[PDB]
């Protein structure tokens, strides 16, 4: 992470929807009166369509699990779906715009949707968490280090 | 390790339905 | 929304949830070119559970199926549920209270469910139009002694 | 039925009671 | 200036969420009979904050007005907030973190939270195109170099 | 010449949309320390309009305030109007169906719009409790009469 | 900052409603 | 024959919150 690297590539996002939604708890009745403590099981899926010539929809499979050891608490799966325009970068740039880039596009509206799932099946509220795909591709092709927290105020 | 709620991993494939951008091994 | 309260009847409201929530839109960027309110179809399936004594948990399978020209445009399915603490009803009364009341509450969490989903699919909007079935079924119910029902707990 | 496009009507069989509703085991 | 690949800079996101919200229909019965030609303002707040040592939140407020000619259609506007850990390499290098990285972090969740209220308000689907401010920022910093292209003939 | 009873009357919902959106978290970033179900404060208030005659475009202005211990943790508030064709009906028997009934429809999707600003402030589980308003009108308008079980014994 | 659960009260201003829901006159 | 939707620019400013962030132009 210290690379300039060009822009062009020409995007824009044709339109952003929930292509699937799902929310299941065939055990909710007794699950309630269970103490909220689940073993959270994500999965990650990839899948899409060609609409046209340089027309492209990404859609992420956002699938979370949740289990309280045998009993299931629930399951919830959102596969949101996404249409953009993909020109001006080939190969691994065009990748990063596509297996990463684009997805976290689509990433804040799959989250709302399963936490908005939880929440109608009456369980308390699970968010998913900030993943930067983006950065873990940042991590290959050079060296890795971190700095840690160095601890500085002064007036 | 991650020190995070759960947290995805990167993809096998790098995921492009525009060409097919991968090692060709 | 009501019925013969000539008796100790109880009905105090525990708890609303989705049991099981689907939407899926398979033609939907091609469908979206079909800018228009979807053809919309109901459908209905019997569910439900005793929980405790005189504490009664009441299914209703609501289905969407929705069609833009002679494709799908979404399908759109919420087994809503909810536990109703009951009491103080006999005889034929006690199928009106989970086969009119119990599902009357659940209706316009099914609709709204629906509705916001069809939102985040990015679809023309679909509200449901309230229907008094509660009067229906007390027309039939009180001029014949056939106290029917069917085992169904798919929920 | 009466399904309708959108209407409740009358369900495909009368619910069930609070008496048992299920298979007692 | 970090000439050198190693990535001496380090971050970490504590949490993301919506400091404030404001969805405005002013005219929303009247505005959907209305002629819709939406010629929509773009205004940035910017909202500094030290939560701790090396804990900086920096907040970016988006408003989004939409007008119908003279009319106003509607307005969304979202202080999307942000608690970044960053700290390790200071100044120009620290700069193109803080205010052009930090954005792109905070700037998916913000068009999110705009077109969920403009979905919630039955408007038509409304996508702000994305900004790679970093990558401009590196072209003043030091210019933008580096043309990869690691291309993979094969279907 | 004049039964008591509901005469005609009719009802059809014609388009349900959020109006008004306010969503403000003062003590946020640091309030988080604090965690448990928030001191509630809901507040509703009144917004109405005549669009035409058989037609009239009823708002629910649901205010939300939610506390942590001694301060205030987060603010939400949504409007959820929704324009209803209802005709035939006069006096007590329409001010109700617009007093209790139409805003009972717009309050399950007022519910999740409060419940997803609390998601997006990364906020506690907040769900707005399941209330049968048009029940409350429904128990003062109705004379409250039971039976009782009845035996004999001589010893 | 009052602590409680929720509200929902009867509105006692009422609700404002139609003017005369039978002729658009 | 192209266009584009709407979209942001650069933030004319470059916001500087964090201390010892010194921009020399």
């Amino acid at each position: 992470m210290s690379e300039q690297n060009n822009t062009e590539m020409t995007f824009q996002i044709q339109r952003i929807y929930t292509k699937d939604i799902s929310f299941e708890a065939p055990n909710a009745p007794h699950v309630f009166q269970k103490d909220w403590q689940p073993e959270v099981k994500l999965d990650l899926d990839t899948a899409s369509s060609q609409l046209a010539d340089d027309v492209y929809e990404v859609v992420l499979r956002v699938t979370v699990t949740a289990s309280l050891g045998e009993e299931t608490a629930f399951l919830c799966e959102v596969q949101q779906g996404g249409i953009f325009s993909i020109a001006g970068i080939e190969g691994t740039q065009m990748a990063h715009c596509l297996g990463a880039y684009c997805p976290n596009i689509l990433f804040p509206y799959a989250r709302e949707c399963i936490t908005s799932m939880v929440s109608r099946g009456t369980f308390p509220q699970l968010n998913l968490a900030p993943v930067n795909f983006d950065a873990l591709f940042m991590n290959y092709l050079q060296q890795q280090a971190g700095e840690g927290t160095e601890e500085h105020q002064d007036a | 390790m991650k020190q995070s709620t759960i947290a995805l991993a990167l993809l096998p494939l790098l995921f492009t339905p525009v060409t097919k951008a991968r090692t060709p091994e």
